[PDB]
């Protein structure tokens, strides 16, 4: 709905090897709110150091990541500013175990429902060796039948593209002693928020309320 | 490489310091990387030849800065002049180690200057926060005429009006005078009485002579001055308990050599990276040109920090002020100083004993000693304000009313009660009514007295720029207030957004409207009739009242306004006359006013109801110390029923 | 006493061509009939190359700039905009030995107003060895006598601040020639204008409408 005033787009090589002086001009030059990168992790790392150079990590501005940056999740380098947002899908917390079994929860689910229409497991076809096969409509039935899965509460349906639609996303941020904090989950189409505002942080870690800003009470 | 700054002192053995802190500078980095050396000059009694010698010093060497110290000479001010000028034309940096003057700052005429001691300007920042810790709201600011003081009343200027207060009054004495009782005089009849002082030491010495010779130096008041004010002979004789302050360490002259060194290596350590290496330039003859790279070495001089200085952290403002200096507050307890607390430029922090004020007590003062005298100024309305001509024994004649018990009266002047030919004359009269008993009831209740008189134009009160002229002053009563001829406005006066942004009202006390007044096709503003001019109906006000605002405050409807600009009344129940004798059609005006004679004397009928609604409210000088109590009188008095009781005794014994 | 109805005022950092890309970002985006500039004439030829970039010259939009910049007014340079409003103060078209006769005549005015008053031809200072006058002497009243003095006509009033209060001075633009020609002066506090209708010579905008009673 809303315009989303854009503001600039900037792409500088954050890489291994390059000239540090033409990037630390180029950030030192801008002046916005809110701040949206891309980036690897070791680019990240970089980035984030020389905005912590220039000035650009303090309590007035914002950063924005997307879950490819962020490496470990249980690892948290320095130079990451406090307050660094990112969303990461459900189960960001459980074991490798757990998540193992849920995938043989996925493929025994899949083979019941495709015994529940036809009534047997298909037969492998493993010839790495010999290499055959022309289109199969005996495993394209079981893989058509295989996208679609639930199990109890979490829902897994697949795309044609091979990744899943629909997910439960949760928000997360850094908390204010670098650990990893849920913040807003994500259930069909309707976000939510652990805080009404934005808890904004300082160098000392004592918390700042804007000056440009209050809390109104009423009722009915 | 070999990396050459220079400096200027008048010690010859602080020279050495000098040098040391050099040497000492370069044992953090010394890898020949960069290689620093050191020059020296000193002061001498002649300026055209100090000029001549700092240009022989930059020619000595590929100079990349200079640091300029204040000799044993008492001429504070000229002192670093030549030095900055001759080396301002070549744009190579400079600092001050020790000089306070505010002229150095504009730095339109010294192009390259730094300083690294805040100057005199910056006290009132110190200032600003004791008067937000104390709530001293009402301040006298007395300054002088040279550039200092001017730029110091600015500053405390942009503060205050930064938080829209403004100041109570401000008063300045030309530089060098003597027997200037006239200014203390004009400042002492004002209720603010906290007094703030920046003058040369003589002048403060002349001033503190005057003070105590006017009274104006014992209790009930409190006056802080700055830190050029409690030295020299000024400090000699002065009133017990005046309030100063103090630097950290400044005038060390030795404390701050560490600090510009630092910073200065700092900088150059950080410039030689960059591409343009122009190199400074080599000669003070024939050499018609500029540094390539002096504004960027200025810049980046700028936004350089320092990490642990002997005087603290080290940063730098817009024009190079020390931000951030420490300040040590002060006191008068018999004969000697005392250091009280420490603020930090951001926030005090009393880590001393208690202080003691001029009049020996130890409770705080307030400001605002609160007169019991007070003028009051009101204009002549029918149902509110009745005038009177008094009798020969010296009262008006009394009358009794059907409830058993007299109405009030008092005696109020002012008018020549003949408007139109009157060459000059004032009359005694007698004036009661509502709004009298109002102010009776109203006394009577915060312990005060009155001397009640009428305005000397008959008007309202309106906004207006005469002509030749780009500041408009306010007219009739209005402007009485303002210019300081009343204190409090007890009358019909309606509250608008032009009045409220520079006097300010209480609750209001009784609402209405405004609305149509018809000797029995007339109805509201809608009609073409109205909208357009026609001889058959005619619509007219009062000049220089509220409703010409209403109608000018309007684009959509100029032809209209346009239509009472051509004839209006300035006037009063003449007017009502006026619509009495068929000349006026219809009468546009405020509510009570046409409903009380409407349904009090005959054949006269209201046309419709009100359009527009408003109240009526007293009016009082801007953030007077008096507002909150008379709100809290007017609304006891709405909650009790007296305003009921007193209604119906005046409006209600009608039809 | 008009509305005088502002849109934006933008404060640019416009030198050496290493720092130019903020300034371009921020002239991009912001629209307007009339502007009003303030640098130095080292940095109008940065400014007015930038602006020429981001559609900004053409007739449809006019300037005006202080006297501060153009400083050779003899010769004026390239990728400045044509038609530029600019105020400049009488004998702006003077010759220098006409100015130095006028600087000559103002102070011999003032010596011979002080002459007819049959006080004295006061002497100058020493020299610059000894550092003298302390003080100001009754050598004052020759200063203060050397302010309203005027000659041929010429109001000549210098304020207490050095620079002279109430003189006449032109309008100058730059027609379709590149050289600079009057417009109006301002004699007595009245403008006086050559061109009733701004010529605008030479996408677009301004454009022409017609109507009748
Ligand atoms: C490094 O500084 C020293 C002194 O600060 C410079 O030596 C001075 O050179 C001038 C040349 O006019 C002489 O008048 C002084 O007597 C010298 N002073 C001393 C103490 O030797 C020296 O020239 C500077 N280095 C360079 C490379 O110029
Ligand atoms: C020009 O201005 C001066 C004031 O600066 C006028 O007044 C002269 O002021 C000095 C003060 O030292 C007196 O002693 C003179 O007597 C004053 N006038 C004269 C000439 O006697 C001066 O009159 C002004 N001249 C004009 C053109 O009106
Ligand atoms: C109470 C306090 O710590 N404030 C100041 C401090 O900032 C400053 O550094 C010091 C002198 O350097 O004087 C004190
Ligand atoms: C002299 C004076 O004004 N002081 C007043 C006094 O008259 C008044 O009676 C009292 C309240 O009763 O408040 C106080
Ligand atoms: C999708 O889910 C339905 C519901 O159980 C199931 O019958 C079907 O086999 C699944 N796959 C496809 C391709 O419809
Ligand atoms: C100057 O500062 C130094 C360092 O803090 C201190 O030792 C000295 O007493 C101060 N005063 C003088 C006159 O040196
Ligand atoms: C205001 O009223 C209070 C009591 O209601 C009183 O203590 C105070 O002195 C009054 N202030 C003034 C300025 O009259």
């Amino acid at each position: 709905h809303v315009s989303w005033r854009l503001l600039d787009v900037v792409t500088l090589e954050l890489g291994p090897g390059g000239p540090r002086a033409r990037t630390q001009r180029l950030l030192r030059q801008l002046d916005a709110p809110v701040f949206v990168a891309y980036c690897s992790r070791e680019e990240a790392e970089v980035l984030f150091a020389e905005a912590a150079q220039a000035g650009l990590v303090g309590p007035g501005h914002v950063w924005l990541v997307p879950n490819l940056a962020l490496g470990s999740t249980d690892a948290p380098p320095a130079t990451f500013p406090v307050g660094l947002i990112s969303v990461v899908t459900e189960s960001w917390r459980l074991s490798l175990r757990q998540k193992v079994r849920d995938g043989v929860a996925i493929l025994a689910l899949g083979a019941h429902s495709y015994w529940r229409q036809h009534g047997t497991l298909p037969a492998p076809a493993g010839d790495c060796r010999v290499h055959p096969g022309p289109v199969s409509p005996a495993r394209e039935a079981f893989y058509r039948h295989l996208l679609n899965v639930t199990w109890e509460g979490r829902d897994f349906s697949f795309s044609p593209g091979g990744y899943l639609v629909q997910p439960t996303m949760v928000v997360i941020a850094l908390n204010r002693h670098r650990l990893w904090e849920m913040v807003g989950r994500w259930e069909h189409g309707v976000l939510y928020m652990k805080y009404p505002v934005w808890p904004r942080y300082s160098a000392s870690l004592q918390p700042v309320v804007d000056s440009r800003h209050l809390t109104v009470a009423t009722l009915e | 490489k070999i990396v050459n700054i220079g400096a200027v002192l008048s010690t010859r053995k602080h020279e050495q310091m000098f040098r040391e802190a050099v040497n000492q500078a370069n044992k953090r980095h010394g890898s020949w990387k960069i290689q620093l050396n050191a020059t020296s000059v000193t002061h001498k009694p002649n300026a055209i030849q100090m000029a001549l010698s700092v240009c022989e010093d930059l020619i000595s060497s590929q100079v990349y800065a200079i640091l300029v110290s204040h000799p044993p000479t008492p001429n504070d001010h000229f002192t670093p002049t030549p030095v900055s000028y001759t080396a301002g034309f070549y744009r190579i940096p400079v600092l001050g180690l020790t000089t306070r003057m505010s002229i150095y700052s504009d730095k339109s005429i010294h192009l390259s200057f730094l300083r690294t001691v805040p100057p005199y300007s910056h006290q009132s920042s110190v200032w600003f926060e004791m008067m937000r810790v104390y709530s001293w709201n009402h301040i006298i600011l007395l300054v002088s005429d040279d550039h200092e003081g001017r730029a110091a009343q600015k500053r405390l200027e942009t503060l205050l009006e930064e938080r829209e207060s403004k100041a109570e009054k401000v008063l300045q004495f030309d530089p060098g005078t003597k027997n200037v009782t006239a200014l203390l005089m004009e400042a002492k009849e004002l209720e603010a009485r906290v007094i703030i002082l920046s003058a040369s030491e003589d002048d403060a010495a002349t001033v503190y002579r005057a003070a105590a010779m006017l009274n104006m130096t014992g209790s009930g008041y409190v006056w802080l001055v700055g830190e050029r004010e409690i030295s020299g002979n000024a400090l000699r004789y002065a009133p017990d308990g005046i309030l100063g302050l103090q630097l950290i360490n400044g005038k060390n002259e030795s404390a701050h050599i560490s600090d510009a060194v630092g910073v200065v290596a700092q900088a150059v350590h950080e410039l030689l990276e960059k591409e343009n290496i122009t190199d400074p330039p080599r000669g003070c003859v024939g050499n018609t040109n500029i540094w390539k790279t002096g504004p960027l070495f200025k810049r980046v001089l700028m936004s350089s920090k320092y990490a642990d200085g002997v005087t603290g952290r080290v940063e730098f403002n817009e024009d190079g002020d020390r931000k951030f200096a420490n300040y040590s507050i002060m006191n008068l307890q018999n004969r000697k100083l005392v250091q009280v607390g420490i603020y930090n430029g951001t926030h005090v922090i009393p880590n001393d004993r208690k202080i003691i004020w001029p009049g020996g007590e130890t409770e705080k003062p307030r400001g605002y000693q609160m007169s019991t005298r007070l003028k009051i100024v009101t204009i002549h309305q029918e149902p509110f304000v009745y005038v009177k001509p008094t009798l020969s024994d010296g009262t008006c004649k009394e009358e009794f009313t059907v409830n058993g018990d007299p109405v009030k009266k008092v005696i109020c002047t002012g008018p020549n009660d003949t408007s139109p030919g009157s060459p000059r004359h004032t009359v005694p009269q007698c004036c009661y009514g509502f709004c009298i008993d109002l102010l009776i009831k109203l006394a009577r209740t915060m312990n005060f007295t009155y001397e009640v008189h009428l305005v000397a134009d008959g008007k309202f009160g309106t906004q207006e720029r005469v002509n030749n002229s780009n500041k408009k002053e306010w007219n009739g009563m209005m402007g009485e207030l303002l210019s300081g001829q009343a204190d409090m406005i007890v009358a019909p006066l309606t509250i608008n957004n032009e009045r409220a942004q520079y006097i300010e009202f209480s609750k209001p006390f009784k609402y209405q409207g405004l609305t149509i007044l018809v000797k029995k096709r007339i109805t509201g503003i809608n009609d073409p009739r109205l909208r357009n001019p026609s001889d058959k109906f005619i619509y007219a006000t009062v000049k220089q009242s509220s409703v010409d605002i209403y109608f000018r405050r309007q684009v959509e409807l100029s032809t209209m306004y346009r239509h009472m600009e051509k004839h209006n009344y300035e006037s009063a129940a003449e007017a009502i006359q006026a619509v009495r004798d068929n000349k006026l059609h219809a009468f546009i005006w405020d509510s009570a006013v046409l409903e009380f004679e409407a349904s009090q004397k005959c054949d006269l009928v209201t046309t419709g109801e009100l359009f527009f609604r408003s109240g009526f409210g007293i009016g009082m000088r801007k953030d007077s110390p008096w507002k909150q109590n008379v709100s809290l009188s007017i609304l006891k008095s709405h909650e009790n029923g007296f305003m009921e009781d007193l209604d119906k005794t005046w409006v209600r014994y009608q039809e």
